[PDB]
RNA sequence: GUCUCGAGCCCUAGACAGCCGGGAGGUGAGCUUAGAAGCAGCUACCCUCUAAGAAAAGCGUAACAGCUUACCGGCCGAGGU
């Protein structure tokens, strides 16, 4: 039922189109409370147990991407 | 004996602490 | 070398000279098994294949002679079977088992009919499409079987357009 | 084709082959595009579950789907390369 990650990382960031090189090109960024609240919405989706493996999963999209993060 | 097969007989050993051969292996332990 | 062979509760197997007959439930098969230095004997409730040569040469046969052997067991007891279905596009192919020979009637529209020896005891069942080659010797089972296909060989047109014949579809 | 001799590596913690089962998720990665989802192209190629399982080696589809490869487990059992 809950919309792909690729998407969900666009909204908050407000970017649309990504980037001809991946990390070569940093484009949209993000932030640590950021991605907790990404983590806490896939749950069927993921197959972590705990939480933190959850914003790990979350994180692998994002920096080959262009999606810093501080 | 390679380094992989001993490493993993541990693992083994602990879990049951707290391959089908390793596994007989972690039992003989 | 020596492999030993412990033949099966259902079946019996005697042996004289180069010859070795196997017999089961399902019937029997004898063969001739004659290479140089190699003796296959029957010791009571086994059959032993040994030599006192064991180069590429030998060993090579005895591995055959193996094979033959459990080939046989095999044959006497759950029997050997091959599966083949008939395909045709135009013209309707009557297949038929006349006698002791498969016969094969109007191949791609021919007016004289196509037809092969069915080799040793071989069975041939016919149903419709589908057809089963059976017995206990292999070697005739699976000739039988192959001369079928190859009764529809066409060396003359594009196999891949006129694709008519009886094929094997199992193998056992 | 076959005979002989040597060297390296693998192997009963199960080798080589074969057969069976698994070959999974975030996600049909992003860019490119009406679309491209392992596999037209460009960049990247990251992490969870786990005993394995590639941002996919090979076919396959208009794209999907579909079939196997990697990799893991089992059966087998002795040498193998
Ligand atoms: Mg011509």
């Amino acid at each position: 039922g809950v919309p792909p990650t690729a998407e969900l990382i666009k909204d908050e960031a407000g970017f649309e189109t990504g980037s001809g090189e991946p990390q070569e090109d940093f484009v949209a960024d993000l932030s640590v409370d950021q991605v907790k609240q990404i983590a806490e919405q896939k749950h069927p989706d993921l197959l972590s147990y705990d939480l933190t493996n959850a914003a790990k999963e979350v994180v692998g999209t994002c920096t080959s991407l262009g999606v810093t993060i501080e | 004996i390679p380094e992989w097969k001993q490493e993993e007989v541990d693992a083994i050993v602990e879990m049951i602490e707290s391959r089908n051969t390793l596994l007989e292996r972690a039992l003989d332990d | 070398p020596r492999v030993e062979l412990e033949i099966p509760e259902d079946v019996d197997a005697e042996q004289d000279h180069l010859d070795i007959t196997v017999e089961g439930d399902n019937g029997s098969v004898t063969r001739r098994l004659w290479y140089p230095d190699i003796d296959v004997s029957v010791d009571g409730d086994t059959v032993v294949i040994e030599s006192d040569e064991d180069n590429a040469k030998t060993m090579s046969t005895i591995g055959t002679f193996q094979s033959h052997i459990e080939n046989m067991f095999h044959g006497v007891t759950e029997g050997w079977e091959y599966g083949m279905e008939v395909f045709y596009s135009h013209f309707p192919m009557q297949v038929n088992v006349e006698g002791d020979e498969v016969v094969i009637e109007n191949f791609l529209g021919e007016k004289a009919p196509r037809r092969t020896t069915i080799h040793g005891d071989t069975d041939v069942e016919i149903d419709g499409e589908e057809l089963t080659v059976s017995g206990p010797d292999i070697e005739a089972v699976g000739q039988t079987a192959a001369d079928i296909e190859q009764l529809t060989r066409i060396n003359d047109k594009d196999v891949r357009v006129f694709q008519d014949g009886v094929y094997i579809t199992r193998k056992p």
